[PDB]
């Protein structure tokens, strides 16, 4: 025993020191040092850390290949099998895989943080399948997130495995299923004698039996112990309770049992859920659809629930055990009188599986063996239903699960979830009744009313009856079907589960070997599908490196009383506890430590150094700490109005006069909306290593930021050191979207100090459920506005007020209000408008930059204006293009100088959107409880930070005599492609094949005094910058290159160094000119301007309120693309993100501002099938714009903005909804769009857990 | 491997006065198994080899005769300290067939006007070194103490000698001069230095820093410097041939002149301001804190065929005045006083120049009356390690060490018209070896 | 003692040291490098020729 015994890659791994606790993924990338696989989260949400595991089955002697969720999978489960890892099917180092391969040169890759995941998704596939259909590749994939590529890249690349341009497709290569890695025989020996393996950690020991007797033993013996096969819910519930004894049923046979004979179903409850899946499959499949009928709907809840990864470990027995309230296959089980199989160490037994089994009911001492489910009787219906904030991989909000026996009701049945605390009269009532709803509407509305956290209880009552319906005409439907109105049979149709990219090509004469313009993959797409790109995290430990956990207040606004940590520093390998008197110098306006008061419900108020995350994690839980709540307490921006609460004065723009056009105004129109804040969700969390090189107080710092020189200071002022002391480095971060630019500066001060006293180098990394709390996100808003306009649609005057809630510190915030305001008025001219906003500050946690920086949000309340007025006027395209710039004209701060209208007009015809808009229209009129919606928004973005100096950039590029080039500048990669742009660049002006050149990481050493890497002008100033450096040395060969103007860029630098001609040099960028003056209200600040508009397409199911994205079209001017397959990539993705902040993506705080979404599991980004199965995305034809290098325009936040188009597309499903029987809010979400759609049922009872800041 | 040994073979036409008419002398060294710098070595040897002597009729040939043992390498002198003693080796043998005195037959032959080296090339301030050891020295009235001791004395004797020395420095071709730099200011006013030159206890990175001193006139501490990468500057060039500072000076001169023109109109607007307000409003301003400095290199050029050239940019003067008392009975022997001359014109840093020279003289010293390799017939080395290799421990060197540079004069070519010392002290240790001969002698 | 020369610099995870044979004869013809036993040795994970 002891001896855990599995395989890595074909290598064989034996750990004579087992803990029960470690994960696979901790040792995989902390102890084997395979980095490639990375965690995003941990709540196995985001597939990002799937591989894959291979099992022998020495009865069947079969080779299963299945993913799983590594972060989830403990190490002490794999004693006999095997692990691939990404840097197992392949590496540069040796050969790739023609999945990394395709994945890479297709562009499904951006940041590279989500791609190992992706690649082992897929690979999995191909092992099971390698000619593997549409509806395999969705289900393999369901289950990895991404939130830069938009997923469209990365499907297309798997689909190339089945039966202009962007890539090459015909240079692939091709699939040898026969070439993979061979399941290793050492395993299957070792399958072919049984006894109990036993493991002992440091505070927990495993016990696996190998005989159904003494498994129920130990369980007798030692009835705490939680059993534990999938860990899907043991892993999560855990996370803080910790158990001295775990046991695994996996090797017990009996627990693994399918006997499908005669009258009923038997299920071992060790199967996993893919198991139940193809068995379940096999039944029905050979049986009439009269006995199938709770088959059918267990496979019909199977379908959706969670991905692959998780259904691939998740047990049938787990499932049941934990019941949780929301699960989607108990409410079933229970309500088709099922039976469960128990075994204690006293004899056998059964017990039902009934309505209270799911009480608040087998004895501690039992175990699960098996779980009886029958044959359906002739005359008996059940029928599952749900809903949730997206198709798949994600909990009901509330699900259903219900039966009856006959048409007079013999029986009756039925179990819901999502509203008790538990699966939860009415229908006992029902016996006798004809087939009765009217009734039992009210009964059910009732029930359900009598019968928690979550709030929207008016929208899970709506579904708990909506749902009754549902059932209602399910049957009625096989009861005409076995011996009716259309408009009503839709609504049992469900929906199911979801392009060309176009650009202008490169000069005729243009070489070959000039990439400008060409669309060069990612330079770094290959080693993002290898995982052989060293994030930071994935930098080795170094002997004496410690590991940092942080405590937050669990408070909003309190004073500090009472800190002890004495039993922390006595914690286990503890080094040392880290306070606000241990800060050497300064201390951040807002603070690195928290000093007496707490200001924010997220603030840090110490941190623990210890010699593992592990040991700081469970340390710092045992710091106690007790607050004085500081009344006043400000949350709601609400509440920050009230308490006149504000972060710097008010800001006002005006032109035309607001005051007078409002009288001759035929029609006035007043309302407000609010909108949702948003979190980056970069799948690397905030990551930092401090690392003293021993000496005159030096340090090295490898960070996760958007801006390294900001970084160098905030640390070197922290600790009150000279910023020539500490190098900066900055090689790749796995996504900032604006998010990395202040925060990590912060979090590397924080650990600076920890690296002060304990003297050695420190590694800082979040928890997502911490970066989600502390960090912060964009900044949420309310729109109050005035709209004169006369009765063709024009609008004449606005006086529009904007505020948003900036948190508990300045940041960014004072920059953002300025942005939303000078924006706002996007592609409108309206004559005389007033525009006012103030950053009202509160006791959340500080926000920052995001993606689009003020605009998707101040936007969004001008957009709601147009569409308003075309309401009250009675179409919005016509509003829209009526009101929209014309001539030459100005913006609110009277900057001047139009290709707006190509990208519209364009858009109008790519699109198809007055035919299409027919459809739609048709489709409403035959349809009743289901509509669909159209959009077409335009749009006039714009880019550029607003003073001078912040535009200016460096390079240093160095020529060895080799010819090979070493280029280095002030931005850093985090998925968009600067690096690989510059090396474009380079290729140019140096006139060499991007081959010669190589770029190594962003360090303050090579660049000093850089700028953060934002406002969508990244490689337009380093561009210029890196273009400066390489003219100035091609100048410096001119003689070079004429005494020999013939020879080879080999030979002239190496008479260049015999010459005593310099080959290092440096090039710099003064910045673009801007300016503005507030006072004045009027200045010149963006260089250029971003021209684009997007038509989306919707169908809503007015009844669960949920929707499907069904077309959307993209134009946007990029003139002349330095990369389109980079750009491209940009538009596809900010798109998505821009889609969720109004469609999907939730932030919800409790009434004293603490954050109820911490995480995946709750926080809901756009995954596989939520983007529009149609996407197109194409670049206006190319234009000057000579002001840009090469007549290029930085499209980084462009497509966020256009999102809305799916927001309105739904907006105006709703009102044909509303008609045939406003001012939406920004998230447009299941609930509110099924309250918007009032019909019957919601119209049985009116109206907290939740306060929408 | 090591320094490459030197068999010398001689043949001196004098007149009985001493001074020496012709001289056919010719040298080889034994280069090991590969080339590495032999060839350079057994150049520069040659050239070097002359020294302080003017010898009106010179006749002087070297080969480097290879064999199967490690291959030797650079060192300290590089070929100067191994050909000099040869020449050095005929001056007191001609003084001894004459039994004239030797510094007599030295002042006799060494350098009087404005002269030529054997290849050539064209001051001299070498016979101050001399005239200011002669004093310091107190030469002449020590070496009475001396020949009376020999009269006292049978079983043991004492000895006393002083050496001229004329050094010089750098490559023999003009890209082998060129240096880089890469001076760097953040905006809280702190410098980050960085170039080409390599720490090995000599101490140019402390010199560098110096330097920057100077051109940013601000103080050494707000100046920083980490360490040298290829990363910084590219293509550089072995820190050797005692330019290292000379060279790498010029660059960090040169990049920090640049970068003071640049904040030109800064110290305008502001003249009295501070260092720290001058670079906020350089970064706000959009002017440029990074900046790279380079030297093309000191002219330097040789013609093997036509046998002449002007390879070193300037010379480096010196002299030594050694004495010791050598055991009769046992062989050993105390070095009791020991002075030394060095020209350092201007030193950049009075106290690493200082250390340079007695350094340099130790490892001389060793080389000459302590330092042992010895290997079987068939070339397996015998002495490997401390244990058996012995070099020179604290009751060794003499136990009254002077060191003193001559008054500061121009030399306008180097940096700040210093002179590169790294070299410099190693031959002056054949004063305690001829100190050595002259005990010898009198017994 | 702060200065780090290169060898004071940390090991690393993973970080092997080195050692080489040389030749014990001045001039020779290589008849036969048998190195068997070394690798086999304990902790050496590699002989480079
Ligand atoms: C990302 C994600 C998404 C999900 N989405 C959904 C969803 O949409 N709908 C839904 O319904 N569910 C969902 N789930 C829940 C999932 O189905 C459960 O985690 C799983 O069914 C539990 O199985 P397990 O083996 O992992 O439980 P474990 O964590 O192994 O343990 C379950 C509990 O039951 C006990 N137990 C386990 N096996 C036995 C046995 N043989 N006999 C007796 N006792 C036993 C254990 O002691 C333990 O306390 C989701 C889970 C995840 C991680
Ligand atoms: N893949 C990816 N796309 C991204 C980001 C990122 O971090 N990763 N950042 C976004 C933000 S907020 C900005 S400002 C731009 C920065 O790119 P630029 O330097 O080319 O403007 O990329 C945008 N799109
Ligand atoms: N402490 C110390 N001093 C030293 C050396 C050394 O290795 N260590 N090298 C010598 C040699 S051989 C040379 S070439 C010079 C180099 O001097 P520079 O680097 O100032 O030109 O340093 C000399 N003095
Ligand atoms: O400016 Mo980008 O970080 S929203
Ligand atoms: S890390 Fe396992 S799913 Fe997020
Ligand atoms: S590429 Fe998938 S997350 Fe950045
Ligand atoms: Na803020
Ligand atoms: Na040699």
């Amino acid at each position: 025993s002891d001896e855990l015994i599995f395989f890595v890659n074909g290598k064989k791994v034996t750990e004579r020191n087992a803990d029960p606790e470690v994960n696979l993924l901790f040792y995989l990338r902390k102890v084997i040092r395979l980095t490639g696989t990375k965690y995003g989260c941990g709540g196995g949400d985001c597939g990002a850390c799937t591989v894959m595991i291979s099992r022998y089955d020495p009865i069947s002697k079969r080779i299963s290949h299945f993913s799983a969720t590594a972060c989830l999978v403990p190490i002490c489960s794999l004693h006999g099998a095997a692990v691939t890892t990404v840097e197992g099917i392949g590496s540069t180092k040796t050969r790739i895989h023609p999945v990394q391969e395709r994945i890479a040169k297709g562009h499904g890759t951006q940041c590279g943080f989500c791609t190992p995941g992706m690649v082992m998704s897929i690979y999995t596939l191909l092992r099971n399948h390698p000619e593997p259909s549409t509806e395999q590749i969705m289900e393999t994939l369901g289950g990895n997130l991404c939130r830069c590529t938009g997923y469209r890249p990365i499907v297309e690349s798997a689909k190339s495995f089945c039966p202009t341009k962007l890539y090459e497709k015909k240079e692939f290569q091709p699939l040898d299923p026969t070439q993979e890695l061979i399941f290793p025989p050492e395993l299957m020996r070792m399958a072919e004698q049984n006894t109990v393996l036993t493991f002992r950690g440091e505070r927990t020991t495993w016990i696996a039996p190998g005989t159904l007797n003494d498994l129920l033993e130990l369980k007798m013996k030692h009835p705490s112990a939680p059993l534990v096969i999938g860990n899907t819910y043991l892993g999560l519930h855990m996370k803080d309770v910790s158990y001295p004894i775990i046991i695994s049923p996996a090797r017990i046979l009996e627990l693994f049992v399918v006997t499908n004979t005669k009258q009923g179903l038997t299920l071992g409850t060790g199967l996993s859920l893919t198991q139940v899946k193809n068995v379940l499959s096999d039944v029905v499949s050979r049986l009439p659809k009269e006995k199938t009928q709770i088959y059918c709907a267990l496979l019909k809840q199977l379908k959706t629930l969670a991905g692959q990864q998780i259904r691939n470990v998740a047990s049938l027995g787990g499932h049941i055990i934990s019941r949780l309230p929301t699960s989607d296959l108990n409410p079933i089980l229970g309500i088709g009188n099922c039976i469960l199989n128990v075994a204690s160490t006293e004899g056998i037994q059964q017990i039902p599986l009934n309505d209270h089994f799911l009480a608040g009911i087998l004895k501690p001492e039992q175990v699960l063996i098996s779980v009886f489910v029958p044959r359906s009787s002739k005359w008996e219906f059940v029928s599952a239903f749900r809903q949730a904030p997206r198709q798949q991989n994600a909990f009901a909000t509330v699900n259903a699960g219900m039966k009856v026996v006959f048409n007079t009701i013999t029986d009756l049945g039925i179990l819901y979830g999502g509203i008790g605390a538990t699966v939860i009269k009415s229908c006992r009532q029902l016996i006798g009744r004809c087939w009765m709803l009217d009734d039992a509407g009210k009964m059910i509305c009732e029930e359900v009313s009598l019968l928690a956290p979550g709030g929207m209880e008016e929208y899970r009552k709506t579904l708990a009856i909506s749902f009754l319906f549902m059932f209602y005409l399910d049957v009625l439907k096989q009861l005409k079907t076995r011996d009716i109105s259309q408009k009503l049979l839709h609504i049992l149709e469900d929906f199911p589960l979801t392009g060309m990219q176009s650009f202008q090509d490169v000069d005729f004469q243009q070489p070959l070997q000039d990439p400008i313009g060409r669309p060069i993959m990612h330079q770094s797409g290959i080693k993002h599908a290898t995982g052989e790109a060293v994030f930071c995290d994935d930098m080795s430990v170094l002997p004496g490196e410690l590991f940092l956990a942080v405590v937050t207040s669990s408070k909003s606004h309190a004073k500090i009383i009472s800190l002890d940590a004495s039993e922390a520093l006595a914690s286990l390998g503890v080094v040392d506890v880290v306070t606000a008197r241990d800060v050497p110098g300064d201390n951040g306006e807002e603070s690195l430590y928290a000093q007496d008061e707490v200001i924010c419900v997220g603030q840090i108020v110490c941190a623990v150094a210890a010699d593992s995350y592990a040991h700081a994690q469970q340390a710092a839980k045992k710091v106690k700490i007790v607050y004085q709540d500081i009344e006043p307490m400000i949350v709601t921006v609400q509440d920050a109005l009230q308490y006149e609460s504000f972060i710097g004065p008010e800001r006002k723009l005006e032109q035309g006069n607001v005051e007078e056009a409002f009288q001759c105004a035929d029609q006035i129109l007043e309302g407000e909306v609010h909108l949702g804040g948003q979190e980056h969700f970069y799948m690397e969390t905030q990551s930092v290593r401090v690392v003293p090189k021993g000496e005159d107080k030096e340090m090295d710092i490898y960070v996760s930021s958007q801006d390294a020189a900001f970084t160098q200071e905030m640390v070197a002022r922290t600790l009150g050191i000279p910023k020539n002391r500490i190098n900066c480095h900055v090689k790749r971060v796995g996504g900032a979207f604006g998010g990395k630019a202040s925060k990590p500066g912060l979090l590397a001060s924080v650990a600076a100090v920890a690296a002060q006293k304990t003297g050695r180098p420190i590694r800082f990394i979040l928890e997502r459920r911490d970066d989600m709390l502390i960090t912060g996100g964009r900044h949420p808003l309310l729109g109050k506005y005035k709209i004169g306009f006369m009765n063709n649609g024009k609008i004449k005057a606005a006086d529009i007020q904007l505020y948003i809630n900036g948190g508990c510190t300045p940041d960014d915030s004072e920059l953002v209000i300025e942005y939303a305001l000078l924006k706002l008025e996007n592609a409108y001219k309206i004559p005389n408008l007033r525009v006012r906003g103030r950053v009202c500050k509160t006791n959340l946690p500080s926000n920052t930059a995001f993606r689009g920086f003020g605009f998707p949000q101040g936007a969004f309340v001008t957009e709601t204006c147009m569409s308003a007025v075309a309401a009250k006027c009675r179409p919005p395209e016509k509003v829209r293009e009526l009101n929209m710039y014309r001539t030459i004209d100005r913006t609110i701060h009277n900057q001047e100088f139009t290709n707006l209208l190509q990208c519209w007009e364009a858009c109008v015809e790519n699109s198809s959107y007055y035919n299409r808009k027919k459809a739609v229209d048709e489709f409403n009129q035959q349809r009743f409880w289901k509509k669909r919606g159209i959009a077409i928004i335009p749009m006039k973005f714009s880019v550029g930070f607003p003073k001078t100096f912040y535009y200016q950039a460096a390079a240093l590029v160095q020529i060895y005599t080799d010819g090979s080039v070493l280029v280095a500048h002030g931005g850093v990669e985090l998925g968009q492609g600067i690096n690989t742009k510059m090396i474009q660049v380079a290729s140019r002006e140096l006139k060499i094949p991007m081959s010669y050149i190589h770029l190594d990481e962003m360090s303050t050493v090579t660049v000093p005094n850089t700028v953060t890497t934002g406002a969508s002008t990244g490689a337009d100033v380093n561009g210029r910058a890196v273009q400066n450096a390489c003219q100035i040395l091609m100048k410096r060969l001119e003689p070079i290159i004429k005494q020999n103007p013939s020879g080879t860029w080999e030979e002239w630098v190496k008479e260049a160094f015999v010459q005593s001609i310099s080959l290092s040099a440096t090039g710099y960028f003064r910045g673009y000119q801007a300016d503005m003056d507030w006072e004045k209200g009027e200045g010149d600040i963006f260089p250029y301007f971003v021209f684009g508009a997007a038509c989306s397409e919707v169908e809503i199911d007015c009844l669960t309120g949920a929707h499907k994205n069904i077309r959307t079209d993209i134009v946007m001017d990029g003139s002349f693309s330095i990369n389109p397959a980079v750009d491209i990539g940009q538009i596809e993705g900010a798109f998505v993100q821009g889609l969720g902040l109004y469609t999907l993506e939730e932030l919800k705080y409790s009434p004293e501002g603490v954050l109820y979404t911490r995480g995946p599991h709750q926080y809901k980004i756009a995954s596989v099938t939520d983007i529009p199965e149609e996407f197109h995305v194409s670049l206006l034809t190319p234009t000057p714009n000579p002001k840009a290098i090469y007549s290029s325009k930085g499209l980084g936040e462009a497509g966020t903005f256009l999102g809305c188009s799916v927001f309105f597309a739904i907006a105006a499903a709703v009102a044909a909804a509303r008609e045939e029987r406003w001012a939406i809010n920004s998230p447009a979400t299941a609930e509110v769009i099924r309250m918007a759609c009032e019909d019957q049922f919601t119209n049985l009872v009116p109206q907290p857990w939740s306060i929408p800041v | 491997g090591g320094r490459h040994p030197l068999l010398g073979k001689y043949k001196i036409g004098f007149m009985n006065n001493g001074k020496i008419k012709a001289a056919d002398i010719q040298l080889y060294i034994n280069g090991g198994c590969t080339p590495d710098d032999s060839e350079l070595v057994i150049e520069y040897a040659l050239l070097k080899l002359e020294n302080a002597y003017k010898i009106p009729n010179l006749r002087v040939r070297g080969r480097v005769c290879k064999t199967n043992l490690p291959s030797n390498t650079a060192f300290r002198g590089f070929g100067f300290p191994q050909g000099a003693f040869v020449t050095e080796t005929c001056m007191s043998a001609v003084a001894a067939k004459c039994r004239l005195p030797p510094e007599k037959v030295r002042e006799l032959n060494m350098y009087r006007t404005i002269d030529r080296t054997i290849h050539n090339q064209e001051p001299t301030n070498l016979l101050q070194c001399w005239e200011a050891c002669v004093e310091n020295s107190s030469y002449y009235n020590r070496k009475k103490a001396v020949d009376e001791f020999n009269q006292q004395r049978f079983w043991k004797k004492r000895g006393i000698a002083i050496i001229p020395m004329k050094f010089s420095v750098g490559f023999p071709k003009t890209f082998y001069y060129q240096a880089a730099a890469l001076v760097q200011i953040y905006t809280d006013g702190s410098v980050l230095v960085a170039h080409g030159g390599v720490e090995l206890g000599q101490g140019i990175n402390t010199k560098m820093i110096q330097v920057a001193s100077r051109e940013l006139k601000i103080p050494m501490s707000y100046i920083h410097l980490d360490e040298m990468s290829t990363v910084t500057v590219p293509n550089t060039v072995t820190t050797g041939a005692s330019t290292g500072a000379d060279v790498n000076g010029r660059a960090v001169q040169n990049a920090c002149q640049i970068l003071m023109k640049r904040l030109e109109p800064i110290i305008k607007q502001n003249p009295s301001g501070t260092w720290e307000e001058w670079v906020k409003e350089a970064f706000v301003q959009s002017i440029s804190l990074s900046a790279t400095g380079y030297f093309r290199g000191y002219q330097a050029d040789m013609d093997w065929e036509k046998g002449e050239g002007d390879i070193f940019p300037y010379f480096v003067f010196g002299a030594a005045c050694s004495e010791v008392e050598i055991d009769c009975l046992t062989g050993a022997h105390k070095n009791i006083r020991t002075d030394i001359v060095m020209d350092g014109s201007f030193s950049i840093n009075p106290a690493v120049d200082i250390g340079q020279i007695e350094g340099a003289f130790v490892q001389g010293l060793g080389l000459y009356t302590l330092e042992e390799l010895k290997y079987s017939p068939e070339g397996v080395l015998y002495t490997r390690g401390p244990h058996q290799y012995k070099i020179a421990s604290v009751t060794d060197i003499p136990e009254e060490f002077h060191v003193s540079l001559l008054t500061p004069t121009p030399n306008p070519k180097a940096i700040y018209s210093s002179k590169g010392l790294g070299e410099a002290g190693t031959f002056l240790g054949c004063s305690v070896f001829f100190a050595i001969a002259a005990a010898v002698a009198a017994a």
